[PDB]
């Protein structure tokens, strides 16, 4: 029934741009929240976005916080993680993830629904 | 209930060796639970190991727990002379109950030292108040495992003699003992040779001590 | 840091009452909870009882329960014992230590002795050297101290001016309720006719203090 | 005001067995923040009848059973959630405050119960729980164990087993 639908992953130097998307299909309403798990080599799932779609609220880790930009486009129900100024640090695997709630957590499994992963890889 | 088994009773070591001590449960026990002490005479025990291998703020790191299910280990990687004492394993954690372990004796080790055995019959003046006790002693032997039995006219005692034995010495690692037999006047003055044979790892053959009651 | 100690522990007869209290100090003790451990001497440690925090649960040992009683003042920081019935096997050392799993830091430790005797000195008779028992060179002689109550006496050898091979071995508690131990010296069999040789023997809870001469029979 | 400095701030937490009650905004990234049934930006529109503080600690790994509609041994045995629940749920790690350098054994919870809890039920029993056929009669054995076990929090943990200290905030 609820489908997450992501895509936008890439190579790309140090420095560039990166634009993720995470469509959220069969949600009755607009009570849910969207997290931004990455999966760095040999590291757990660390959420460094979230934005809760009632409130229109994001969140970001501190490592992140001017570098990635949040956002919801509502026509098309998709979630944007705008990730720019990228770092060799950024290159992880990185999911969305969808939750019966308003808010933000550090732990992937508060989240019933997750998408596909998008590799994001940042080298010269 | 769990029962907590330590082993071995006695372990004997110099110092600089590598302490091994066991502790055996009676179930599978989750090794979250798990403690162990360091006792030294008179004093309060303290915490070395907690959840069968975290060490407590201060203790030294020469000093490491392992094990899971059913067996436990504490290891002492160096004695120094300040680890000599008496350790327990716990099976804390579970229930409020503290069941605690026997206990595992750390001691100094030394050549094997055969026993200085002594007679001493009872005093007139003891004697003059009905009770006539016997001691029997035992000097600067090791190792502790010591039997000492109490003959009367060629008759074996048993069920009126007492043990005391004395803390290993710091001087030369020995340890001493007394057994006192203790018969009333009457019983005492009924009888006439009065003996204890002393059995001890330095000791060729078992080496016998006696007086004759009224000799000189 | 933190440190606790003791008090109340003392003698008591048989069937009567007593107290333990335990003082703390250098951390929250309202957010702790206690136990009472106690050790018999020469024994291992017994679990007695422990107050939890959380919910205010008592638990007691099936050895202790109904007769031993375990409290709390927080306002004082101070922990309780009220030990009623007492009985002979409840002598122990009994220590005051934490509930957090294991104990991070004990107490000092008092000693409740039960015991129905009345305070008593001790007789001292002497273990007379051998004229023939001389074990190579080396003749032995010592003091008996019998029949004394409570613990501890002192023995000392020449007024301290006799310590090398001297051995004062732990008292026993004999049958009568009366402790009883030997002290013994070893010393060269030639000086047994040169030397003087007196055992010095001080029971402080009876203000008994003997000199006992040691001589050949 | 509301006194919400002394659920927060508290110096200690109760355990999730028996979790302390209190009858009574941009935080930071280290806080675990949802909430369900309600906007946490429209909290100051909205008066209710009562608003209830509940407080306690569990280790990392069950955090995540703190919410609606949720089983484990935390929400079964512990501490559950009703289906409809109106209120936010947060935790932080608190692993400078309940571990080694304070040792705070406050932290219980409960292993073996009959039936599952009902939502806001808080179960201090301590009665020996039976697992057999035979009667346990208080006797800690076989098929009748303690139904309290504790927590073992470390410093050589990775998170899952690090202290998280939860404030449930219920309105009514």
């Amino acid at each position: 029934q609820v489908q997450l639908v992501e895509s936008g992953g890439g190579l790309v130097q140090p420095g560039g741009s990166l634009r993720l998307s995470c469509a959220a299909s069969g949600f009755t309403n607009d009570f849910y929240s969207i997290a931004w798990f990455r999966q760095a080599p040999g590291k757990e799932r660390e959420g460094v976005s979230w934005l809760s779609v009632s409130d229109n609220t994001p969140t970001y880790v501190d490592s992140v916080k001017d570098r990635f930009t949040i956002s919801r486009h509502n026509a098309n129900n998709t979630v944007y993680l705008q990730m720019n100024m990228l770092k060799p640090e950024d290159t992880a695997i990185y999911y969305c993830a969808a939750g019966r709630f308003a808010g933000r957590d550090t732990w992937p499994s508060s989240y019933d629904y997750w998408g596909q992963g998008t590799q994001v890889t940042v080298s010269s | 209930a769990i029962r907590m088994t330590q082993s071995p009773g006695t372990l004997s070591l110099s110092p600089g060796e590598r302490a091994t001590l066991s502790c055996r449960a009676s179930q599978s026990i989750s090794s979250s639970f798990l403690a162990w002490y360091q006792q030294k005479p008179g004093q309060a025990p303290r915490l070395l190991i907690y959840g069968a291998s975290s060490r407590a703020t201060g203790i030294p790191d020469r000093f490491s727990g392992s094990g899971s299910g059913t067996d436990f280990t504490l290891t002492i990687s160096r004695l120094e002379p300040e680890d000599f004492a008496v350790y327990y394993c716990q099976q804390y954690g579970t229930s409020p109950r503290l069941t605690f372990g026997g206990g595992t004796k750390v001691d100094i080790k030394r050549t094997v030292a055969a026993p200085s055995v002594f007679i001493f019959p009872p005093s007139d003046e003891q004697l003059k108040s009905g009770t006539a006790s016997v001691v029997c002693l035992l000097n600067n032997f090791y190792p502790r495992e010591a039997k000492v039995q109490w003959k009367v006219d060629n008759a074996l005692q048993s069920g009126n003699s007492q043990e005391s034995v004395t803390e290993q010495d710091s001087k030369d690692s020995t340890y001493s003992l007394s057994s006192t037999l203790t018969l009333s006047k009457a019983d005492y003055e009924k009888h006439k040779v009065y003996a204890c044979e002393v059995t001890h790892q330095g000791l060729s053959s078992p080496v016998t001590k006696s007086f004759n009651r009224g000799e000189c | 840091e933190v440190q606790l100690v003791e008090s109340g522990g003392g003698v008591v007869q048989p069937g009567r009452s007593l107290r333990l209290s335990c003082a703390a100090s250098g951390f929250t003790f309202s957010n702790y909870g206690m136990h009472w451990v106690r050790q018999a001497p020469g024994k291992g440690l017994e679990w007695v009882a422990v107050y939890w925090y959380d919910g205010g649960n008592k638990f007691y040992a099936d050895s202790v329960k109904g007769r031993f009683t375990i409290s709390r003042d927080n306002s004082k920081n101070t922990l309780y014992l009220q030990m009623n019935s007492l009985r002979v096997e409840d002598t122990a050392v009994y220590y005051c230590a934490r509930d957090t799993a294991p104990p991070d830091y004990w107490g000092q430790g008092t000693l409740v002795t039960v015991s129905s005797a009345s305070t008593k000195g001790p007789s001292v008779f002497p273990l007379a050297p051998s004229s023939k028992s001389t074990s190579g060179g080396t003749a032995a002689l010592g003091c008996l101290v019998k029949d004394y109550f409570p613990e501890p006496v002192t023995v000392s050898w020449n007024s301290g001016a006799l310590t090398s091979g001297v051995h004062t071995f732990p008292a026993v508690l004999q049958s009568s309720g009366l402790y009883s131990l030997s002290s013994v010296v070893t010393v060269p069999s030639s000086s047994l006719g040169t030397q003087t040789y007196i055992c010095n023997v001080n029971h402080k809870p009876s203000n008994t203090k003997v000199d006992k001469r040691v001589e050949p029979k | 005001l509301c006194p919400f400095d002394e659920v927060f701030n508290a110096t200690r937490f109760a355990s999730v067995y028996a979790w302390n009650r209190k009858r009574i905004y941009n935080l930071a990234p280290f806080f675990t923040f949802k909430c369900y049934g309600v906007s946490p930006t429209k909290l100051n529109d909205l008066c209710f009848t009562n608003v209830y503080a509940d407080s306690f600690v569990i280790r990392g790994d069950e955090v995540r059973q703190i919410a609606p509609g949720q089983t484990g041994n935390i929400a079964d045995y512990n501490y559950k959630l009703p289906d409809d629940f109106t209120g936010c749920v947060i935790a932080w790690n608190s692993n400078k405050l309940d571990s080694k350098v304070s040792g705070n054994y406050n932290y219980l919870y409960r292993l073996f119960r009959k039936s599952n809890l009902k939502p806001f039920e808080r179960d201090i029993s301590t009665e020996i729980y039976q697992a057999g056929n035979k009667p346990c009669n208080g006797v800690a054995g076989f098929n009748c164990y303690f139904p309290l076990r504790s927590y073992s929090f470390r410093p050589t943990y990775g998170v899952g087993h690090q202290p998280y200290r939860v404030v449930v905030l219920s309105f009514e």
